[PDB]
């Protein structure tokens, strides 16, 4: 890293001059608490079937989508006190701090 | 296996399958497509698989500019020495500038109108043109960047093309911060969360990690909950205007040509503020535009953003709803009732336990958005302390923060303070009428509304040189 | 690199760009001055393309009408 | 893993059922600490002739040793309320606890 | 590159480069052979390196056991049902049995004394020979597996040979854990920091990662500085040993003939009862025999065991001294004199600022072991806190402790807490004179000493069945 | 696996074990009870060895003397 600089750096190399890939573009997520997977470390839990999580059988995600999640929209409750700028702000801010990769076909 | 097209289970694609007496699709051979997330390490019987941030985790405006050197440069306008950002050679919006198009091989934004023939949006991040309102949003801060490039030069003519962009950047970048951690956070936590996980900023702290956690990628995720199921636009009067005010999500996704024929980004900012949000609540989580028609115009089938959330977290590896409690801090139910008493809802308990026969198992987005709201704030407990550390390490953990000695002097930070985004609105478009502060939780028009002429611009006297 | 989300390439830096046409018109303009375009040729060089055959050659390559040059 | 078992595997695998590679063998190192490196993320401080550490050249780790470590040995002080035996164990429980693998030659 | 025959810094190889003015290596185009440890994901220029633990984290013994399935295996006796460990095929320690022989092609073992011709041990662990006196640790435990198997049998004669191997495994995985936190670390941390860092066992706790960190592979080797320059041996009155008392340590290394040849593991282990550890002070870091002479015998050059450890920790990325301070919790020196004030030593502190140029670059190892020590413990706070925090960590994160709910009966962890390293050397070795509780502190013959008769032995009678 | 430290080989697995010599006196021992010998074969069998000709055989290529099998 340079010893001296004055402005960001686009990849954010070198914000952290200690550990200088720190935030920068292009490398693995921090993990807070150890990952969970079906067999320890790459499939995820749903994979295989028949194998439980905790003793239990996995949800599909579709069908928690359809029992919890699913309303009618006509119901729809108003936020008396945010405008629709507050949602949008919040996607526009997510696209500043992460995009996680899939592969192409 | 082209994981678009295809419902077989094989290393990359993680369908989701379709259960029984699905309300809309019938058919359970069919599936919900799913790439799982790029492995840092692949093909590793060593690792633990983790997935890749191609972002800057920093709060630096990387939507705008870029965050790889190929593409920042191509955001650049190369043919003079204004540092200015490129801007769309083919069109402009009541004289004001549009983004540039991308050039993609398979443009989804071509499919929305066919006969229009409008590709998708260039942008810092590559996901700008997914919804108008978003597009909106970034052609905002392409335009003030620009603005601020122009002023100045103005002011100082002797500096240079690279010069001129660093320093706009530079401010535009110190804007998106200002306004989310001084507008924005303490609306999405609440008083009492903002207080706990953001205390007063001291100083750059070098020893604070800035990278995203995994769990952020889906526990921000929260926002999924106030979109509603339509696209507002308004006029200058700010009422609707009559080219369909209010069209419904599932067709404006990657519609792009909506931005560049049906009256530009004004009627839709005009939306964002005079319009409410969704309120979340536990018994209306999420709509079926996002829940059924996902993307439908641009794909084979509609997706479930709910669902495709919940696959994510367990492609991501991550732990269930008690182990980020404990995270946190905070008690762990193990039976319905306990859940009922976290919840204030035994109803929505029962529905849990139900699916997942263990609050230990429940995906961390579904708890998350379950939780009752903190006061004033529009997520619960378990959810502002996740958002609420991640957004502490962005701002301790950043040299570059705006108000760390020395990125600013004293008499530039006294002028940041002055900037809000109703401004930047005024300065950037044909709106001469915005929202009092707070901009995000002001949202009915007249009431709530001031003219452009009350608010003060931000004075750039003290970056003369 | 190509950006991807959902099955949609959403970005690839690979392609040339319809805004970089312009610059395509200040090489070929004969009264614009020679600093300018020294910068975009060294933009265009930083991308491996050499000259204005090379450079038209790509525009085309990628999509783009070329027919005015 | 297994609902029930009685006894410890070998590798260590089921120890913890949720994440059951945690102190299982063949696995990396968990980080208390960001790394810090070189390059910011594999080459050793060391490595390349001229890169400071943080603004100061890095020490030969024989340097150091030579001037810091080296006693002479007939200075050596024996520990009034120590075994030899209290050395042995730690060599002996380090080495039920790690073994970081090299390359051959 | 052959890194044991070349000094070129190619991958693997991180040679450690000679100074001007070396006492030993006069060429300065010479080196210190080094190998890079194995990266966990190799050739990535996504991840951030890291290193590979062979074994398991926990306290489970296996280093007598292995911790991979078919070294497991190789480990046993697979001739009949007794759940016996194998033994040496050729050679008996008056009448009792040593560790088997391993086969390696290239033997360092072999290297030592030629004309004897005596092969290196095979163990759970692959490091069983590097020291005859950690060979005998090795040798004592293989003993105690087949005694207590034996008895077993004797008890429950249905047992077959998985159940006898299984529950003579999991007996001595608790007296490891038992005589590691009753008797070995509070004398490493003193009492103050073993209540701060190991409070009294409550309960396995499943959110407990029981991981080591990579820093603990560095820390750990605090116990570099206890080595004393000689293996001793003493005879059955505790007089020394006539066929060599005091064998140099650059004489031992890998010399198994001397525990075939030169009188078993007796006189060792009295050795290490009878004989003071070497003190760590501040001038008096750690011997020649190890700084100068690591392996000469069985290599082209001798090593430098603590000159190795810093250029360990610099191949595993490890932050310096101040960020470890930090993680800790205790103030982080930035000049020479608040260095000196943390050291108690002024002169010392300007002997590391003229190495490091700064307290933050120190290498944690010689940070660590130049701290003055914990009142009652033989390591400073950093170190307390790095080791500390380690085997908290691989207590209430272990299932199977000794002392979780569901592993033994009450009758049998009541049994268990009788036992202690002094009786064990009593049921397996012709000693009957050995150390008073604590043996680990008690180290002078005879004000220290008992008879193995005074000693009551672990009943085995609560595993009837 | 092979395990290494210090350029320093400290086990291979790959390799024959002494202790596995005294397993085929085991085996040929005209006397010994069938269910001994068909877990030995069995130990050796996981490993690859599958009469004791390749057993016999394989302690000779790892440095043993089996000529005292004649
Ligand atoms: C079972 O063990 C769990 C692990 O416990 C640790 O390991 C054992 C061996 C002991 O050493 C133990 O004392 C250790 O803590 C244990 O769960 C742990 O619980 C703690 C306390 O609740 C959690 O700490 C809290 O963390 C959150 C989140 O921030 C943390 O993570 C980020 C990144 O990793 C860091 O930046 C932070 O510094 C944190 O470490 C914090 O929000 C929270 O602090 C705030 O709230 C508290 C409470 O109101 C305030 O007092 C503070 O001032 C803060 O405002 C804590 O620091 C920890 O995350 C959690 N870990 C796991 C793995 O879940 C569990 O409780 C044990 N159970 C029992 C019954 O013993
Ligand atoms: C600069 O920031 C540093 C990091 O700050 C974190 O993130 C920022 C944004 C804030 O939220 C901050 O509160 C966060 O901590 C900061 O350094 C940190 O300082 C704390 C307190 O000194 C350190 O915590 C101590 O950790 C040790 C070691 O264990 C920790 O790690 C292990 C393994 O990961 C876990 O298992 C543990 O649960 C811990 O998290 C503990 O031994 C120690 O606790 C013991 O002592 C205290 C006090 O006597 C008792 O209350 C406890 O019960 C224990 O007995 C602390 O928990 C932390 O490790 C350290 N982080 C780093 C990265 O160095 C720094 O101080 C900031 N500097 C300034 C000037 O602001
Ligand atoms: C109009 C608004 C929004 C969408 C349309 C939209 C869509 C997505 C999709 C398709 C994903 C990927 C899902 C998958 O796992 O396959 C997605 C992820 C993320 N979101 Fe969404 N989102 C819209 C709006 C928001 C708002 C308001 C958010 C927050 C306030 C928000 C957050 C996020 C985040 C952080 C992700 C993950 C990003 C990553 O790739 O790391 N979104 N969203
Ligand atoms: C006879 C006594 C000891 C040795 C001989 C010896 C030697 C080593 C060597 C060669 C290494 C590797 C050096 C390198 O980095 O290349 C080594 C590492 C470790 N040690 Fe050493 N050691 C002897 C004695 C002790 C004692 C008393 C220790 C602790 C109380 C101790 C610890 C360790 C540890 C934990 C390591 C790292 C192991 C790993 O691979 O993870 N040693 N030692
Ligand atoms: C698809 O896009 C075309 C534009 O290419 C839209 O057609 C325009 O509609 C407006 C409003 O009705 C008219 O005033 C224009 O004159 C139309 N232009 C042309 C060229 O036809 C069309 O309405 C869009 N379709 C959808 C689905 O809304
Ligand atoms: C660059 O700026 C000039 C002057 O504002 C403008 O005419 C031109 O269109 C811009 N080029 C691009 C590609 O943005
Ligand atoms: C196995 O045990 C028997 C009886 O205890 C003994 O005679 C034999 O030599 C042992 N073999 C090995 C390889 O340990
Ligand atoms: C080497 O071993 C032999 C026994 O084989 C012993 O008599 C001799 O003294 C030893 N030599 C050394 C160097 O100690
Ligand atoms: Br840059
Ligand atoms: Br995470
Ligand atoms: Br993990
Ligand atoms: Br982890
Ligand atoms: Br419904
Ligand atoms: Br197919
Ligand atoms: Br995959
Ligand atoms: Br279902
Ligand atoms: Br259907
Ligand atoms: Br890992
Ligand atoms: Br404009
Ligand atoms: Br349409
Ligand atoms: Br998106
Ligand atoms: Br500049
Ligand atoms: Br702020
Ligand atoms: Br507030
Ligand atoms: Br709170
Ligand atoms: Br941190
Ligand atoms: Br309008
Ligand atoms: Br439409
Ligand atoms: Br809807
Ligand atoms: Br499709
Ligand atoms: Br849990
Ligand atoms: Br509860
Ligand atoms: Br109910
Ligand atoms: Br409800
Ligand atoms: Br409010
Ligand atoms: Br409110
Ligand atoms: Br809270
Ligand atoms: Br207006
Ligand atoms: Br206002
Ligand atoms: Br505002
Ligand atoms: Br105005
Ligand atoms: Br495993
Ligand atoms: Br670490
Ligand atoms: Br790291
Ligand atoms: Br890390
Ligand atoms: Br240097
Ligand atoms: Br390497
Ligand atoms: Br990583
Ligand atoms: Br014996
Ligand atoms: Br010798
Ligand atoms: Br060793
Ligand atoms: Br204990
Ligand atoms: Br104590
Ligand atoms: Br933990
Ligand atoms: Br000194
Ligand atoms: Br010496
Ligand atoms: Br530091
Ligand atoms: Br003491
Ligand atoms: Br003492
Ligand atoms: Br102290
Ligand atoms: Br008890
Ligand atoms: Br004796
Ligand atoms: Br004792
Ligand atoms: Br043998
Ligand atoms: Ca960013
Ligand atoms: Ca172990």
């Amino acid at each position: 890293c340079p010893e001296q600089d004055k402005y960001r750096t686009i990849t954010g190399m070198c914000n952290n001059r200690r550990s200088p890939t720190l935030g920068a573009s292009n490398r693995a997520f921090v993990r807070w608490l150890p990952a969970e997977y079906e067999d320890g470390f790459s499939l995820p839990y749903g994979w295989t079937p028949g194998v439980k999580r905790n003793g239990f059988p996995v949800a599909l995600a579709r069908a928690v989508s359809n029992e919890i999640v699913r309303f009618p929209t006509d119901q729809l409750t108003p936020d008396q006190e945010r405008s629709l700028m507050f949602m949008q702000w919040g996607q526009l801010l997510d696209h500043d701090l992460d995009f996680t990769p899939e592969p192409a076909a | 296996v082209n994981c678009e097209t295809s419902c077989v289970q094989q290393p990359p694609c993680f369908p989701l399958k379709i259960p029984p007496n699905d309300p809309r699709i019938k058919n359970q051979a069919d599936c919900i497509p799913f790439f799982r997330s790029c492995p840092a390490c692949p093909g590793s019987n060593i690792t633990i698989r983790n997935q890749i941030n191609a972002l800057t985790s920093f709060v630096d405006a990387s939507m705008v500019y870029g965050s790889e050197e190929p593409l920042a440069r191509n955001l650049r306008n190369m043919s003079n020495q204004l540092g200015l950002l490129a801007v769309n050679q083919r069109f402009q919006d009541n004289g004001r500038a549009l983004l540039p198009f991308d050039n993609l091989h398979d443009d989804p934004c071509l499919l929305t109108n066919r006969s229009a023939r409008i590709p998708c949006f260039l942008a810092g991040d590559t996901r700008s043109s997914e919804m108008p309102e978003l597009t909106s949003m970034h052609t905002l801060l392409l335009r003030e960047h620009n603005r601020l490039a122009t002023e100045l030069k103005s002011l100082n003519p002797r500096w240079d093309g690279e010069r001129l962009y660093q320093e706009a950047r530079k401010i535009v970048g110190a804007m998106v911060q200002i306004i989310t951690y001084r507008d924005y956070l303490p609306l999405v936590l609440g008083p009492t969360a903002m207080r706990k996980y953001l205390p007063t900023y001291r100083s750059y702290n070098d020893s604070v990690d800035p990278r995203i956690a995994n769990v952020f990628t889906n526990a921000f995720r929260y926002g999924h909950t106030l979109i509603q199921p339509f696209m507002f636009r308004l006029d200058n009067r700010y009422q609707p205007m009559e080219p369909n005010p209010r069209v419904p999500l599932s067709r404006v996704f990657f519609a792009s040509w909506r931005v560049v024929l049906e009256g530009g980004i004004d009627p839709i900012l005009r939306g964002l503020m005079a319009t409410p949000a969704k309120l979340n609540r536990q018994n209306q989580i999420a709509v079926d535009e996002i829940r059924e028609r996902l993307f439908e115009q641009v794909m084979r089938i509609g997706l479930d953003l709910p669902a495709l959330n919940m696959q994510r977290s367990r492609d991501h590896g991550l732990p269930g709803y008690n182990a980020w409690r404990r995270f946190c801090g905070l008690p762990q139910p193990e039976t319905v009732g306990q859940l009922g008493t976290v919840l204030r809802n035994l109803k929505l308990a029962r529905k849990l336990m139900e699916q997942y026969g263990t609050p230990n198992n429940i995906d961390i987005w579904m708890g998350g958005v379950s939780e009752p709201l903190k006061r004033k704030g529009r997520v619960g407990p378990l959810l502002a302390c996740i958002i609420g550390t991640q957004f502490r390490k962005l701002r301790d953990g950043d040299r570059f923060w705006w108000e760390n000695e020395g990125v600013f002097s004293m008499q530039q930070r006294q002028a940041l303070a002055q900037i809000s985004l109703p401004r930047i609105i005024c300065d950037n478009t044909g709106i001469t009428t915005v929202s009092k502060n707070n901009i995000f939780m002001s949202n009915s028009y007249p009431r709530d509304f001031v003219n452009c002429s009350t608010l003060p611009a931000l004075n750039l006297a003290s970056w003369r040189e | 690199k190509v950006y991807s989300q959902n099955g949609l390439v959403l970005h690839d830096d690979a392609n040339f760009l319809e805004h970089e046409l312009s610059y395509i018109d200040v090489l070929l303009d004969k009264n614009a001055d020679q600093a300018t375009k020294d910068n975009l040729r060294s933009y265009f060089a930083d991308k491996g393309l050499h000259s204005i055959k090379d450079i038209i050659n790509k525009a085309k390559q990628d999509g783009f009408d070329v027919s005015k040059y």
